[PDB]
RNA sequence: CACGGGAAACAGCAGUGAUAAAAAUUAAGCCAUGAACGAAAGUUUGACUAAGUUAUAUUAAUUAGAGUUGGUAAAUCUCG
RNA sequence: ACAGGUUUGGUCCUGGCCUUUCUAUUAAUUCUUAAUAAAAUUACACAUGCAAGUAUCCGCGCCCCGGUGAGAAUGCCCU
């Protein structure tokens, strides 16, 4: 809240913006994100396993 | 505290002292501690049978509705309990487990039958 | 039906108010009704109304 | 001690009469100790075993007192006349053991009826009494009730269509268990 | 709890969850008992959100409510 | 019509057959003490202050209630065969509201057997005692009321405080309630120790019992050596209203009967002992009117 | 101490001293006993018909120790002290 | 409390035995009178004795004195629609004016009761918790019931420790 | 503050160095409550449950030792 | 505080210091067994193990619980 000596924090802003942006400008190709590893069962890119069920 | 998401909720509270167990049926946000703050409480329920061999359930019905009505959610331990009570109909996996247990009493029997012999 | 006490303390309520009707308490399921499982969930975000 | 099972009667003896006079037991003992104001609560117990500890109190010195919620006329010492509360130890001067003794004597005693104490005036608990609401008085008993079936349908087990059981088959297939019958009905004991 | 940024064990690795045995009985019994159970209780929780409706609208624009706005701006008149 | 404990005619009749003895009334109580405080009065205000003492006074003897038994309750609300083995013991269900009458709550009880019952009385009180706890009630049944506790508790005639204990720990329409009051009651019609009841609100009390039960003569008799016969009239004079049409009530309304002649009347009719009471009519009479 | 003591002990003004002064009836009402008005003095002699002026708030010297008592503002460790009896 | 002219009027009690509440309408009073004068007396008497038992129970209200303004002393209310009550008060007594006052914008005893009700209704007897909020804190504390363990050690059987014992072998 | 930069993080449970007058298990279970996810049976959870350790505190008995004896302040004799 | 000791050759006054009560940590000396509660030098550095998964793939969860009192006169109560 409001006191009256508080400090602007700058870099607060300045990482919201840098993060939103490499979120944006790294945004992943789906390609890449559901391709899947037929012998292990497993994403490359999110390191994930596949449940039994579903193999 | 400032929570990011979590639901309105009514659960049991665990209060008493080593091995003998008390709970406070309560309404609480969901993401807060087991024994911790909590919204509104409900009812108590005592697990250890006392004097006259009875558990005691306490419960404000008005209150309950109320946030029901609001919807909040309901822990399996507290839908056993309105359902015991009569409130909510049965929960399913009360009487499946109930089912279960008849099986193996049945196994038990037989099993008894046959070393029996 | 409802459920056994909740019947009993819609009962007595009427009574309480002078209602001398014993026609049964019903529960009205018409709104109750939900998807299986199985029927896929919208991915489009919610227009707020 | 000879009285035992008659306390009572050592208060009306004559070497009671002789040693206490009308005082209470405790009027003429004083408890010993560092300073202008006591330690805050008295002497745990003043006997551990056989050996007797200092200057003992006034209960435990003379054995031939009985702490029972019998004698009335022992423990009426030990509440107050007009206030009908407690002493608390040090204002008595007996030792914690027998301060104890003596609550839960004075307790059973109160309990029945031996003693006298306040009994207030209380309204009833109720305002209007009437046996008439549902709550106490009987329900019309419903529909499912008076047949003699579950409350709802699907208390009870129902064996479903075997279309549907080999369709779960093909589904689970492997990871499968042995299908069950019915429940037993009732249910036997060892 | 461990947190979003802390790295999974080594053992719990090479591991992914080993779903129970199923019996197809009691299960399709038990699917029809949710999917009723539910069904009801639906059914309740909105008869109850209906109640709370009726209870707020009523001890706010209600009878009473009204009589005693009224009643008042009146006395203090 | 028939005539019940809260009828203004009952009511007023033993109202007056109380007294108000402001001595007794208002004693010195064992709880804690405060010193006392002092105001300076005129005749005026002072007696200003008794008026309004006694008007307390009149609160402080408001009767406790008498009704007859309560009926037990027995009502199943269901029966779900399939839980029957699943527990050992029984879960009690109490609603607790703040707003609810406690005569209009519920309270359910599983049983293990599996049949869903509402509670039995003394289960529905001791329950309502654990969740609305109110100072004097133990959830166990006390020790005191115990036949041999009560003896004891009559010999050191404590029947006022006996009576304040059970208004506090049963419920006026239960079985122990009615058990107590009464076997009370008996027990000062068998020692003729009416007076201890006398300015207490418990009078109405045995006087309701006892024209029901048709005693009056220990009462009557009583009240007459007492020099109070204005109480021994409005007695018979009850006695009539609770019983219209019986030998005395109807010679009473033949022989047109005044006050002390109705006592006479009732003498002769009705009561078991006909002996003591014309005696002690006579003492009364003749000793009152050369004493003044 | 004891000069001061018994100065003040002596000085005390009876019920029945005050009853006569003012010309009342001075009336105790006990705690235990409810409102019940117990007359402890009458002033002997002609009782006035005159009640007393009614203040509405009166001036007294106060002692602060004893409002600090009654408004629970006394937290002293010696003074709830269990003692010895008398 | 010793000093000042009339010291019972610095106590809590006296502070709380004033009655008077304000509806919820009024936001200001203002007080307005003369330092002589025999007429302005009672005025005088309210801002002695009586304006600080009304603030402690108003503490929301601003209470504001103005002395020797106008001839004559009166009250003003501002209230939250706009509207301003004036109150002329010149032979009144002290008791004159409180008991005004309280007539024009008090809160009738059944006011006061019923929220005194709403307020009571708060704490509920058959909850368990914190001796600040409630009577009980286990149910190990209600009679029939099982008893603290921390007072009257449990029978073997109940211990977890005897049961994990007992299906070790 | 964390884009960057020092640099490579137990202020999760246990542990360990250092440091301090200051010293609990490198333990067992998800059986109960809670939480996550699942339509669900259910799975996971060092939360927690039941245990281990410790005179820190209460209580219960199986346990006797410490301090003090000029006054305040209960209690002393003979030697050095 | 129900107070007590101590200024002086002595008395009174004023005025400090201390005693008597209650709790917690540590230490010394002593220590039989249970139960319950509580567990605490360190925002210094950390070996090893474990503390977040579920689920027919997406997803949803992943300092929420748990930890700590470093910082900040922070802030309590209330809009
Ligand atoms: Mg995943
Ligand atoms: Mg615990
Ligand atoms: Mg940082
Ligand atoms: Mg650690
Ligand atoms: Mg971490
Ligand atoms: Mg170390
Ligand atoms: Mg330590
Ligand atoms: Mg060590
Ligand atoms: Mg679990
Ligand atoms: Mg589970
Ligand atoms: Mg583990
Ligand atoms: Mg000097
Ligand atoms: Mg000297
Ligand atoms: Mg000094
Ligand atoms: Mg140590
Ligand atoms: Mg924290
Ligand atoms: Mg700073
Ligand atoms: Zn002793
Ligand atoms: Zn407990």
């Amino acid at each position: 809240m409001a006191r009256k000596k508080v400090r602007p924090r700058l870099i607060a802003e300045l990482a919201r913006r840098v993060r939103a942006l490499r979120e944006q400008r790294e945004r992943p190709r789906d390609s890449q994100r559901y391709a899947l590893d037929y012998e292990t069962m497993m994403r490359p890119h999110s390191g994930n396993r596949l449940p039994m069920r579903a193999w | 505290r400032a929570y990011r998401g979590g639901h309105l909720t009514i659960r049991l509270a665990l209060g008493g002292c080593t091995n003998r167990p008390f709970y406070r049926i309560v309404a609480a946000h969901s993401k807060c501690p087991r024994d911790g703050r909590f919204v509104e409480q409900l009812g108590s329920y005592d697990p250890l049978p006392n004097s006259h061999g009875e558990k005691l359930v306490a419960l404000n019905f008005d209150r309950i509705r109320h946030w029901i009505g609001c919807g909040a959610h309901l822990s399996k331990p507290v839908e056993k309990l309105l359902g015991l009570s009569g409130f909510y109909p049965l929960h399913p996996m009360m009487i499946t487990n109930a089912e279960r247990l008849r099986r193996k009493r049945a196994r038990e029997v037989l099993l008894a039958s046959q070393k029996t012999d | 039906p409802y459920p056994p006490l909740l019947r009993a303390m819609i009962l007595a309520q009427r009574q309480k108010y002078g209602d001398t009707s014993t026609e049964e308490p019903m529960l009205n399921l018409e709104r109750a009704r939900i998807d299986p499982w199985d029927y896929p969930a919208k991915l489009e975000a919610k227009t707020k109304t | 001690s000879p009285y035992k099972d008659e306390p009572w009667k050592y208060l009306d003896s004559e070497e009671y009469q002789n040693r206490y006079g009308s005082r209470p037991v405790w009027a003429d003992y004083r408890r010993n100790h560092k300073g202008g104001i006591p330690p805050q609560r008295t002497r745990k117990m003043c006997i551990r075993g056989n050996k007797v500890a200092g200057n003992p109190c006034p209960i435990c010195r003379d054995q031939k007192l009985h702490v029972d919620f019998r004698n009335v006329k022992l423990l009426e010492q030990f509440v107050c006349a007009h206030t009908g509360i407690i002493f608390h130890a040090p204002y008595t001067g007996v030792c914690m053991k027998q301060h104890k003794k003596l609550t839960q004597a004075i307790q059973k005693a109160r309990d029945h009826g031996l003693l006298r104490y306040h009994i207030p005036q209380v309204e009833p608990r109720d305002l209007d009494f009437s046996t008439t609401h549902g709550a106490v008085s009987s329900t019309p008993p419903a529909p499912t009730l008076v047949s003699g079936d579950p409350w709802y349908p699907w208390y009870s087990w129902k064996q479903p269509p075997e279309r549907e059981l080999s369709r779960l088959r093909r589904l689970y297939q492997g990871r499968l268990r042995e299908e069950s019958g019915p429940p037993p009905e009732l249910m036997p004991e060892v | 709890r461990k947190t979003r940024h802390d790295p999974p064990a080594k053992s719990k690795a090479g591991r992914v969850a080993t779903p129970p045995a199923v019996d197809p009985t009691e299960f399709f019994v038990l699917t029809e008992r949710y999917r009723q159970y539910r069904q009801t209780v639906r059914a309740l929780r909105l008869e109850f959100m209906s109640e709370v409706r009726k209870k707020l609208h009523e001890a706010r624009a209600g009878v009473q409510a009204e009589r005693k706005a009224q009643e008042d701006a009146a006395e203090h008149r | 019509r028939k005539p019940t404990f809260m009828d203004e005619e009952v009511q007023n009749i033993l109202i007056k057959m109380t007294g108000l003895d402001l001595q007794k009334i208002f004693k010195p109580a064992l709880q804690e003490l405060k010193p006392p405080t002092y105001k300076l009065m005129t005749q005026a205000q002072l007696e200003e202050a008794t008026k309004q003492a006694v008007e307390a006074a009149k609160v402080r003897l408001k009767m406790p209630p008498v009704l007859e038994e309560r009926a037990p309750i027995n009502d199943v609300l269901a029966e779900d065969k399939i839980l029957e083995g699943t527990e050992t013991a029984k879960y009690v269900f109490t609603d607790i509201s703040y707003s609810i009458p406690h005569r209009e709550r519920f309270i359910v009880v599983r049983e293990p057997s599996g049949t869903l019952r509402k509670a039995s009385w003394e289960e529905r009180d001791r329950m309502i005692q654990v969740y609305f706890p109110r100072e004097g009630r133990r959830i166990l049944t006390p020790v005191i009321f115990k036949e041999e506790n009560l003896q004891t508790m009559y010999s050191q005639d404590q029947h006022v405080d006996v009576l304040n204990l059970c208004v506090a720990q049963f419920e006026p329409d239960s079985a122990e309630y009615i058990k107590i009051h009464h076997h009370t009651y008996e027990d000062i019609d068998k020692c003729g120790k009416y007076d201890l009841l006398r300015s207490t609100r418990h009078f109405g009390g045995m006087a309701w019992y006892f024209v029901n039960k048709k005693k009056i003569d220990g009462l009557l008799i009583d009240q007459i050596q007492r020099d109070l016969v204005s109480d021994a009239t409005s007695l018979v004079h009850l006695y009539h209203i609770l019983h219209p049409d019986g030998q005395s009530a109807q010679e009473a309304k033949k022989q047109g009967a005044e006050g002390l002649h109705l006592i006479k009347v009732f003498a002769k009719t009705e009561a078991q002992k006909g002996a003591y009471i014309e005696l002690t009519l006579q003492a009364y009479q003749e000793a009152f009117i050369t004493h003044s | 101490l004891t000069r001061g003591l018994f100065l003040g002990l002596s000085r005390q003004e009876t019920h029945q001293q005050l009853a006569d002064k003012k010309s009342l009836h001075v009336v105790e009402f006990r705690e235990e006993c409810g409102p019940l008005p117990i007359v402890v003095a009458s002033p002997q002699g002609a009782l006035r018909k005159d009640p007393e002026p009614e203040d509405e708030v009166p001036d007294i010297t106060l002692d602060w120790e004893d409002v600090k008592a009654a408004q629970g503002m006394k937290r002293s460790v010696w003074s709830g002290l269990k003692r010895a009896a008398t | 409390p010793m000093k000042g002219r009339f010291p019972i009027r610095r106590t809590l009690q006296y502070l709380g035995q004033g009655d008077v509440v304000f509806k919820d309408s009024v936001k200001v009073m203002t007080v307005n009178y003369n330092t002589h004068g025999e007429l302005g007396e009672g005025a005088r008497k309210f801002v002695f004795f009586n304006i600080p038992q009304i603030q402690y129970k108003n503490p929301w209200v601003q209470i504001t004195m103005f002395k020797n303004m106008t001839p004559s002393p009166f009250l003003r209310f501002y209230l939250d629609s706009g509207e301003q009550v004036l109150v002329d008060v010149e032979s009144k007594s002290n008791k004159e004016i409180v008991e005004h006052i309280r007539k024009i914008l008090g809160k009738n005893e059944e006011t006061l009761e019923k929220e005194e009700q709403e307020k009571k209704q708060l704490s509920h007897p058959a909850h368990f918790g914190p001796r600040k909020y409630c009577l009980r804190e286990c149910m190990c504390e209600v009679e029939g019931q099982v008893p603290c363990p921390g007072l009257v050690p449990l029978p073997k059987e109940m211990t977890g420790k005897y049961k994990a014992a007992l299906k070790a072998t």
